[PDB]
């Protein structure tokens, strides 16, 4: 069972530079050629270059000729790569996968985030108003991703989408629905619960008709 | 004449173009081969050697280029500056032939090579009009053996001065042309086809250099070796001799 | 340098369908490989040299093409398919990557169930007011919302978000946020969010009036 | 003359062996160490690539090298054809000629085929052509020359040395249009150096037609008119070459 | 700790082939070039040949075209070497080596004998005749090797050589010295003890006087 | 088929003294190894690339040369160092080896203790007589051994066999065994065996008479 396992999610200003690693086993790491890929939110994926952990020897991708420097350490069959000079389009998802010709072998990936923002909990705001009925979590202005968002502490688990963040102005945006019967609302309460790990916040918000 | 002259200029300007036509034609479509087949090894190489980059390949090609660019030779005696291979490199010169599968890399080597040429080309012509005159004499005077018994079946002394031609260059042409490329198709395991073109690009002094016979001495074939430089001899001579009266027929008319 | 497409790059098949994606090259290439990704996770390699597969890969993928043209098809869709194709080629350094084909699952046409909410209270204290519509549960993706107030439409300060196709319905849902300061929400009174979607030739539309 | 055709092969042979010597000295050494050269690349990739064998590593370089010998660039993985039509001209060019530089060779037979009656026709076709305008550049040069001469007998030099003088510039001034006029274009046109470049004239003027130097050949220039253009002056330079040789073998009879 | 493990000596008969093999360990096999090289006892050493694991590519020494097959196992990184139509030639020791320039990790070897002899249990015949005194054991008409000698089960250590065997007409001689005090024997008795695995065979002999 | 030749085959040193094995080439070769061997056991990498210590190795071996002559030298005998080493090159292939130089411990002069054993009444009943002479602990190694029956000489049915050097006491020691059968053996009466070593110009001599 080959495996090559990347280190964690890192969050760094813009100008820093970053150092990420991916220690492979399951077979020996000399023996092949290591790569590393970008993929930026959901888009096309970017080779970035090469290193041959045996040699030494590297090439890389002329639009990452100064940012990336790809390194190893036999020893202890890891390979890392450093980023340079870092900007907001750094910010992906980056890969170590291995191939001379096909990558054959991937990391699960590893999340950088740059950026000048400072931890800021989410303000939550209830969204209140047929059988079914829809009610809304407004979770915003928070940084770093993520948060979790649940309804009457996760009782309330079907009917409910949870919508992507999106950034405005530096800091991070989502809504949360649940769909429930007209029965239950306003005669049960409806509470959704917003945690946001980074700033050990943790929201409850009761969504109570419009008055 | 000028004006005729000019109407030369023309018709050659035109056997040129048509060829271009027909080498575009023909060869056009397989420019690219050796790329692709290059292409294919490195693929193939990869493929096989994991610890291997393409681009560490590259560079190994590139390497490996420019050492057979200085001359060397891919090894599993191959001396091209030898004695032996350096008297027949000279023989390309004077000959004319140049075939040049064996570049010099030195500037002595082609300021040498200037003034060899300059003085060697003539006095090489000097003695292939020698041997050309002796070569043509020996046959003349073997097919005037074989006119005697022509003459006697009363066959009129005009066209068996022509059979007599007819015979002179087709037992030349069995001797210098036929022979050798039956003789190089076994000896360099080239197809008819392949020899045929080598002699001939070889007697017309051309010497593209895609094939080339006699540069290294063949092991368990001595004779071989000499032979093929007695034969570029002799068969330039002969050749020689047929290009002088096929110009001498054409420039009177 | 070399350049591949992938076009189209969504593309919907029902369970049983034969799917076919393609990819062409911006000049020549000797093999093609493709990677399967799925949301969330690491490519994986799914057919290399053209027409090999992988391990894992079931034997209704299967590849082909050469020179410039190279395509992946599955014989007979399944759920578990629905996924990002990517092709890649590294006949010429540096290799490089389609820029994928996302293959989602058909299903019945659904329509948007749609709600619209009024900015909180709580939003309205701290000056800003966001109204937000929720459209959830529709299929097939492709679904255009518009935003009036007081009659009077407005594409400025809005911002939307989709969920992936759920892995249970195969819907899709948005939400869609318009954000405006406090002054600006209280100068008008009739706020309308408008879905045009293609399960009717008639907008589906929710409004709300301030008081 | 029997004697003198024997003591000639003898002398020639001495000019060869000679040669020999020279070129050896001259260019062995940098032979032998492109060779070692070679090896020293082969070594130095299998201490980096441990999963590759030497015997591998050589059928490896074999294969490169045969397709670079069939003219695959090493930098590139595969715009500009070596077959298009001026190239295909010239190429044609290089055969009646007989110069036959061969920096591109043929691949298919019918290639091989066609070339041999191209040339077996070509070359006394353009040998025709040559002796025309041989006789008619030492004519029109002669003309020009007989204004320039009624200046000497007037200042009394002796007609005899009048004769030498006016052959001296007679000379001078075709050699000035015809080796050293090209060589100072192709010096800046190519850049090759003088030295380069006078080697690849008289390569060129001889017949010779090595290979390794070849004027417009570069693939990366814009330059259509100019290598046919370049025939223009091979076509005047090898007729004057030709003709002054030819009236110099006639003064000597 | 790269190590290549190879299998135990074997004996066969002239006329037989013969497979053994070389497992690795401590690094991967398909990572580096096999090769095998056979001692003919205690004198140069000659290279067989090499295959590549990953491709299976091999080259053999002229010498051995014919004589050896190199094949591999990736699945179990265990290489093998095949010997045909076996001689007496072919007695030696042959090692798995690896390395593409240098030969840079070896198996212990194993020992390759041909010969058309049974299981033979030695004879043991005791040899008996100043302040020291020397006393043997001559072990003679055994086969195979190993035999193994001690003395007063194993209590005399100091004094003693083995000397290495050598073939008598088909089996294997030796003899084993041991020296001790003249006060100690034949005051003290003195034994020897063989052992032939081969054949289950332990044996104990006293050395008596003359 | 390049040929490396070191000789001398055999020497010997004294702990302290400084020793230098050569291996000359037929051809150039651009790089030499050295392999240490022990009797009972595998070669091991020693030097390789002509001056490069393998992990073991002590520092008072070093190693040099080039083109067609190389060398391997001990800076200061110890007495482990005692072994057989063997040059090899893979400049061409196929590779080869020297045919090996053995290398002993040199130590002051040792007369042979000289032991003769008559058969044992237990192989005589058998039929078979075999004389043995033990020559123990002599160096250095050259010696020679005579087999006398009734004083004159006999040199047939005679098998010897040497000892390595010993590794305590750097000795040598052989066994001669003359065998007969017991018809021979009771023929004669007296039985001598004679030692000729550099320690002394007159032989050792063991007799026994069968009475
Ligand atoms: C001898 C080959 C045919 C052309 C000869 C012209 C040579 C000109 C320069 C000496
Ligand atoms: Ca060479
Ligand atoms: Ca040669
Ligand atoms: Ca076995
Ligand atoms: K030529
Ligand atoms: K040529
Ligand atoms: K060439
Ligand atoms: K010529
Ligand atoms: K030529």
């Amino acid at each position: 069972e080959v495996q090559l396992q990347q280190s964690g999610p890192e969050l760094v200003k813009p100008g820093a530079s970053m150092k990420t690693s991916c220690k492979v086993s399951g077979y020996s790491f000399t023996g092949y050629i290591m790569n590393w890929v970008k993929q930026r939110h959901g888009k096309n994926l970017e080779w970035i270059g090469l290193i041959n952990p045996n040699t030494g020897y590297t090439t890389y991708n002329q639009k990452f000729k100064g940012k990336a420097t790809l390194t190893v350490d036999k020893s202890s069959s890891t390979a890392y790569m450093e980023l340079l000079s870092l900007t907001s389009e750094d910010s992906a998802i980056y890969y170590c996968t291995r191939g001379n010709y096909v990558f054959d072998y991937w990391g699960q990936g590893t999340t950088l985030t740059v950026s000048s923002a400072k931890t800021t909990p989410p303000s939550v705001y209830p969204l209140a108003p047929n059988s079914m009925v829809t009610l809304g979590c407004l979770v915003k202005g928070y940084f770093p991703e993520p948060v979790t968002v649940t309804w009457n502490s996760g009782s309330l688990s079907s009917g409910v989408h949870t919508f992507p963040a999106v950034l405005q102005s530096d800091l991070y945006t989502l809504s949360s629905s649940v769909t429930v019967p007209s029965s239950s609302w306003p005669s049960e309460t409806v509470t959704c619960n917003v945690a946001h790990p980074a700033s050990s916040t943790k929201v409850d918000k009761k969504i109570v008709p419009r008055d | 004449r000028s004006t005729t002259l000019l109407a030369l200029l023309a018709l050659v300007l035109l056997y040129l173009v048509s060829g271009a036509l027909v080498f575009r034609a023909l060869e056009q479509p397989h420019e690219q081969q050796a790329q692709r087949e290059l292409g294919e090894v490195r693929e193939k190489f990869l493929r096989a050697h994991p610890c291997v980059s393409d681009q560490e390949l590259g560079l190994l090609i590139k390497e490996v280029a420019d050492a057979l660019g200085g001359g060397a030779d891919p090894e599993t005696s191959h001396s091209a500056w030898d004695l032996g291979s350096a008297f027949f490199f000279s023989g390309t010169i004077i000959t004319t032939i140049g075939y040049g599968n064996v570049a010099l890399r030195t500037d002595a080597g082609r300021l040498f090579c200037i003034f060899y040429a300059l003085v060697g080309i003539p006095l090489f012509g000097i003695l292939l009009a020698g041997v050309g005159d002796r070569l043509g004499s020996s046959l003349r005077h073997g097919i005037g053996h074989i006119e005697a018994i022509f003459l006697k079946w009363h066959v009129p002394p005009e066209l068996v001065r022509v059979l007599s031609a007819m015979l002179f260059l087709l037992i030349g042409c069995l001797l210098f042309v036929l022979t050798p490329t039956f003789v190089f198709c076994y000896m360099e395991d080239w197809s008819k086809l392949e020899a045929i073109y080598f002699v001939i690009v070889t007697l017309t002094t051309v010497g593209f250099g895609d094939y080339v016979a006699g540069a290294d001495p063949r092991q368990d074939s001595p004779a071989y070796q000499p032979l093929v430089w007695f034969w570029i001899l002799l068969g330039l001579a002969y050749f020689a001799s047929v290009l002088t009266t096929i110009g001498n027929w054409l420039r009177v008319v | 340098q070399i350049v591949l497409t992938q076009s189209p790059a969504i593309m919907s098949a029902s369970p049983g369908e034969k799917v076919t994606m393609t990819c062409s090259a911006s000049s020549s290439v000797s093999y093609m490989h493709w990677y399967q990704q799925k949301s969330g996770t690491s490519p994986k390699r799914w057919i290399y040299d053209t027409s090999k597969l992988a391990s894992g890969v079931p034997a209704r993928f299967s590849g082909s093409g050469s020179g410039t043209s190279y395509s992946l098809t599955i014989s007979s869709m399944e759920a578990e398919d629905a996924a990002t194709y990517y092709c890649q080629q590294w006949s010429n350094s540096p290799p490089t990557f389609g820029a994928g084909a996302k293959l989602e699952l058909k299903r019945a046409d659904a329509a948007p169930t749609v709600s619209i909410f009024p900015p909180s209270s709580e939003q309205l204290t701290s000056g800003g007011a966001s109204v937000v519509c929720f459209l959830n549960n529709f299929y097939p993706k492709d679904i255009n919302v518009k935003w009036k107030i007081d009659g009077s439409e407005r594409q400025n300060g809005v911002l939307n978000s989709w969920t992936d196709q759920d892995s249970k319905d195969s819907t899709y849902s948005m939400s869609s946020t318009l954000t405006l300061t406090k002054d600006e929400y209280e100068r008008h009174n009739s706020y309308t969010c408008e879905a045009t979607h293609k399960t009717s030739t008639s907008p589906i539309v929710k409004s709300f009036n301030r008081n």
